[PDB]
C-alpha cells in the first residue's frame, strides 16, 4: 500500500534505499533509518539471491508473482536479519558502519574476497576493528576521518596511540607495509607491535 | 476566404475558418501614458472587452483572447473567452479580491509578447455576425509600482 | 466508531475530489489504516497524509477552466433538426387543441 | 513523505511570492531541513522560520 513502482524503475539506488529505510527499520527491529539504509547498501553489495534493491522492491510489490523466488526474498530478509543482529551483537555504531559501507569495506580488506563475505573472517575482522575504534578514544573519530582517505599517516597514528614513533617505523619495516591502505595493514602493524 | 495585413505582432489574418487579430503588447506604449516619476515597475492585471456590433436576441458572439508570451504563468489564466461582449470580462463575477489569480495577471506592461482576438467559424456561422461587426474596445486595467 | 466515521468522511472527500476533477482513477484511501495487530491505532495521521496528498493533487493539477455561455432557442433548435425539422410553436398550439 | 510534500508546498509558495513581488532573486528556502544525521527531524520549525 505505502510504496509503488513509480520510483522502483529508477536508477537512483541510494534514494530507493533511503526511502525504504523506515520500513526495514521497523520490520528488522532496527535503531535508525540511516543504519537501515547502510545495511541496505551492504546487502545490495552482497547480492544474496542474484538480486538488487530495485528488484527487491519490485518483487515485493508483486503479489507473490514468483512461486519459488519468494523464498529467495525471505532469504534476503533473513540475510539482512543476520547482518543486523551482527551489528547489534558486535555493537558497532553509526559512523564506523557508515565509513565501512560507503567505502565498500575497502578500508577493511579481506582474504581472497573483496569487500566482505558472510563468513567468520569478516566477523572477526570487524570485531577487531571495533575494539580498536573504541580504544582510540575521543580523537579516534577523526582518525576514522583520516582513514576514510589514504591520509592515515604513521606519526599521527603513533601519537594517537600514545606510543613511540620509532616503534611504528620498525613495525612498518617488519610488516612490509609502506602505507596503511587498508585495515589489513593496520591490523598487521597492530599485531606486530602487540608482540 | 483568406486575408493578411500587418506586421509581426500587429497583424490580422483569416487562417482556416478562424479570424485572428494579434496586437503586440509592447506596441501599445503604456510607458508614455504616465511619467516615470513615482513608478518603477508596471504590469497588466485586468482586461475587459466590448463588442458593440449589430446583435439582437439569440445571437451568441464567440471570441477568444490568447496571450503567447515568454513569461509562462500556469494555466487557468493564459486565455479568456467572450460570449456577450457587453462589457464582458469573461467571468460570472468581477471580483478583485479573488483568492486565485485573475486571467492575464502578472504580464509585463510592455512585454514583447502579443495578445490575439480570435473569432471562430466566421466563414460560416459568424460570417454574417462579423460582417455587421464595427470594432472592439479593450479596457485594460493595470497597476504601477 | 469515530475512526469508522472519519473513514467514511475521507472516502466521501475522495469521491468529491474525483467528481471535481472528473477523473475516476486517482485513489488515496487504500485501506489498512485500522492496523489490527496494533489495536487499530494511529490511523488519524495516516489519514492526515491522505488529506495532504489530496490537497497536493488538487492544487498541482489545478486549472482555472475557461468559461463560455451559450444561448439556445428551443423553437430554432427544433425547427432546425436534421431528421425531424418542424415548427415548435405550431405543434404546441395543435397539441393544445387536442 | 509528509515532509517531502510540505517541502513541495513551501517551494510553490515561494514561487508564488516571487511572482507577486515580481522579483526572482529573493530566496528563503535553502534546503538542509532534512538533517539526515538526525533522522530528518527538525525540518518543521525550519519551514516555520
Amino acid at each position: 500500500p505505502s510504496i509503488s513502482e513509480d520510483m522502483a524503475q529508477s536508477h537512483n539506488r541510494e534514494l530507493q534505499a533511503e526511502i525504504l529505510a523506515p520500513f526495514i527499520a521497523a520490520t528488522l527491529h532496527l535503531a535508525s533509518p540511516d543504519m537501515a539504509r547502510y545495511i541496505l547498501l551492504w546487502t545490495d553489495n552482497l547480492r544474496p539471491g542474484g538480486l538488487d534493491i530495485a528488484g527487491f522492491m519490485t518483487l515485493v510489490l508483486k503479489e507473490s508473482l514468483n512461486a519459488n523466488e519468494t523464498t529467495q526474498l525471505v532469504q534476503f530478509c533473513h540475510v539482512m536479519a543476520q547482518l543486523s543482529l551482527s551489528v547489534q551483537t558486535l555493537r558497532l555504531s553509526e559512523a564506523e558502519l557508515s565509513v565501512l559501507v560507503i567505502s565498500g569495506f575497502a578500508v577493511l580488506g579481506a582474504k581472497n574476497q573483496p569487500a566482505g563475505q558472510h563468513n567468520i573472517d569478516t566477523l572477526f575482522s570487524l570485531y577487531r576493528f571495533h575494539q580498536w575504534i573504541n580504544g582510540l578514544g575521543n580523537p579516534g573519530s577523526d582518525t576514522l576521518d583520516m582513514l576514510r582517505q589514504q591520509t592515515l599517516t604513521a606519526d599521527r597514528l603513533a601519537s594517537v596511540m600514545g606510543l613511540d614513533i620509532s616503534m611504528v617505523t620498525q613495525a612498518m619495516v617488519s610488516a612490509g607495509v609502506n602505507q596503511l591502505q587498508c585495515w589489513q595493514d593496520i591490523n598487521t602493524v597492530l599485531q606486530w607491535i602487540d608482540v | 476566404g483568406k486575408g493578411n495585413v500587418g506586421a509581426s505582432g500587429n497583424e490580422l489574418k483569416l487562417s482556416n475558418r478562424q479570424i485572428e487579430a494579434s496586437v503586440r503588447l509592447s506596441d501599445l506604449k503604456i510607458f508614455s501614458d504616465y511619467p516615470e516619476s513615482l513608478g518603477n515597475t508596471r504590469q497588466l492585471k485586468q482586461v475587459s472587452v466590448t463588442l458593440p456590433a449589430l446583435v439582437g436576441p439569440y445571437e451568441d458572439i464567440r471570441a477568444v483572447l490568447n496571450y503567447g508570451g515568454s513569461i509562462v504563468m500556469p494555466r487557468g489564466c493564459s486565455a479568456i473567452a467572450l460570449s456577450h461582449g457587453v462589457n464582458d470580462s469573461g467571468q460570472f463575477m468581477l471580483d478583485f479580491n479573488d483568492s486565485r489569480y485573475l486571467p492575464f495577471e502578472g504580464i509585463s506592461v510592455n512585454d514583447s509578447g502579443s495578445l490575439t482576438l480570435s473569432f471562430p467559424d466566421a466563414t460560416d456561422r459568424q460570417k454574417a455576425l462579423l460582417e455587421s461587426l464595427s470594432d472592439i474596445i479593450l479596457h485594460i486595467r493595470y497597476t504601477i509600482r | 466508531q469515530f475512526f469508522d466515521l472519519t473513514q467514511s468522511f475521507c472516502l466521501m472527500a475522495q469521491e468529491a475530489l474525483r467528481r471535481e476533477l472528473t477523473d475516476n482513477g486517482v485513489t488515496f484511501i487504500r485501506g489498512g489504516a485500522w492496523n489490527g495487530t496494533t489495536a487499530g491505532l494511529m490511523a488519524g495521521e495516516t489519514l492526515l497524509l491522505n488529506l495532504a496528498e489530496m490537497e497536493k493533487v488538487w492544487l498541482e493539477r489545478d486549472e482555472r477552466a475557461l468559461e463560455v455561455t451559450r444561448t439556445v432557442s428551443l423553437a430554432q433548435f427544433y425547427q432546425a433538426l436534421s431528421s425531424d425539422n418542424f415548427n415548435l410553436t405550431e405543434k404546441l398550439t395543435q397539441f393544445l387543441r387536442e
